[PDB]
């Protein structure tokens, strides 16, 4: 199935999905350090909940501010509201 | 010779200028004027307390690494223009001010609201400008009293309640002098030859006095001192 | 096979510390090895540190 | 536990001595389950 960008993740505490908001992307100008996360996707499990998290992470050591944050949809696909 | 030496006063102090001043120690005996002036020097220029800007909030601006619309100068160049601010701070030890402007003009630190105990030292120093009819700028800058040189780095440890988007942190710098001289002259006291005089000059930012500066130098190297006097 | 794309850009502001590597247009390279207080540097007869 | 190392060709029956089975098919995974 398709990969769902969502701010909804699962096995995390609200305290991480503070920063992301109601489109599941990062605040801009947000201070985010390492092991942060930034965009919220879920990946489909296995045929055999029946999601698991591949969101995306800032790399261990990098901190910064969030200052720029550019989305490309393709087309065919409903725009979110960061876009 | 054993309780002959004679004690320096404060003799003359000299404003040439606002921030550029000069302060005269007679009488100094043989070799004490040298040690005197490098012990004043060395404290002054590196434990002097002074009240800096540390942070900052404008309403329309998110992060430093931004833009305003109107505004000539950068995010980035307005806190780094607010970071060299003088401004002298009585009682409180911690002050919020709020700057508004609109119009075309160049902003500068005459703007900021009056508050009582706060003392603006150059109400000429420029913080930003508005290019547009239209521009209307809104500031809050936090101003703390602090010694030494304290980058927002370190500040950042401070985990109470994180920082809500939009409060810039800034480098605060709270020493207040910038350059200390100091040189022995030849000093006539009655008909002693072998004294010295101890001129100091002092270039600051202006919210210290000089005379206060050279005070609270002796007093630290006196407290300093005090471990040597009872070696135990 | 992708349907969206999200880049996040992060800014951050790397002051100068002991190791950073700092050079000349002369073929004069180095990097920091202390970074000493104001007081520490000598001074000329206007008092101005280098 | 060992002193020495021999190496010599293998004959077909110390293959299959080996081999704790046989492939015969290219499939590797379902791509449906894992």
């Amino acid at each position: 199935g398709p990969e769902e960008i969502t701010a909804d993740i699962p096995n995390v505490g609200e305290a991480a999905l503070s920063k992301l908001d109601e489109s599941g992307i990062v605040y801009i100008g947000a201070e985010v350090t390492g092991g942060d996360i930034l965009v919220g996707k879920v990946t489909p499990k296995g045929e055999t909940s029946d999601v698991k998290d591949s969101s995306l992470r800032v790399p261990n050591g990098v901190s910064g501010t969030v200052i720029d944050v550019q989305v490309f949809t393709r087309d065919g696909v409903e725009k979110d509201k960061r876009a | 010779s054993v309780t002959e030496f004679l004690k320096p006063r404060l003799v003359d102090i000299e404003q040439v200028s606002s921030t550029h001043a000069k302060v005269t120690l007679e009488p100094l005996e043989r070799g004490f004027g040298h040690t005197l002036g490098n012990a004043l020097r060395r404290i002054l220029l590196s434990s002097m307390p002074g009240c800096a800007v540390t942070e900052v909030e404008i309403d329309g601006v998110l992060h430093e690494y931004s833009t305003k619309e109107g505004v000539q100068e950068d995010i980035l160049e307005i806190l780094l223009n607010l970071k060299g601010l003088a401004v002298r701070v009585q009682g409180k030890d911690e002050v919020i001010l709020t700057l508004n402007k609109s119009g075309i003009g160049p902003v500068t630190a005459a703007d900021i609201t009056h508050d009582g105990d706060v003392e603006i030292v150059k109400p000429q120093h420029v913080i930003c400008h508005l290019t547009d009819e239209n521009a209307s700028i809104s500031m809050r800058i936090k101003v703390q009293r602090g010694r030494g040189y304290v980058p927002a780095s370190t500040r950042i440890h401070s985990e109470e309640d994180e920082r809500p988007i939009g409060r810039l942190l800034v480098d605060a710098c709270y020493s207040p002098v910038e350059r200390i001289a100091y040189n022995v002259e030849a000093a006539r006291v009655e008909q002693r030859t072998d004294l010295d005089k101890l001129v100091i000059e002092m270039e600051t930012n202006g919210t210290i006095d000089p005379e206060e500066a050279i005070r609270r130098a002796a007093t630290i190297l006196a407290e300093q001192l005090e471990a040597f006097v009872d070696l135990r | 096979g992708v349907l969206k794309i999200v880049k996040v850009y992060l800014a951050v502001k790397r002051r100068i510390q002991p190791g950073d590597k700092m050079a000349g247009r002369h073929g004069n390279k180095g990097v920091i090895s202390k970074i000493n207080p104001i007081e520490d540097m000598p001074y000329d007869e206007n008092g101005t540190p280098v | 536990e060992f002193d020495a190392i021999k190496i010599a060709l293998a004959s077909p029956d110390m293959i299959r001595s080996w081999s704790f089975g046989e492939v015969k098919k290219p499939e590797t995974i379902n791509y449906r389950t894992f």
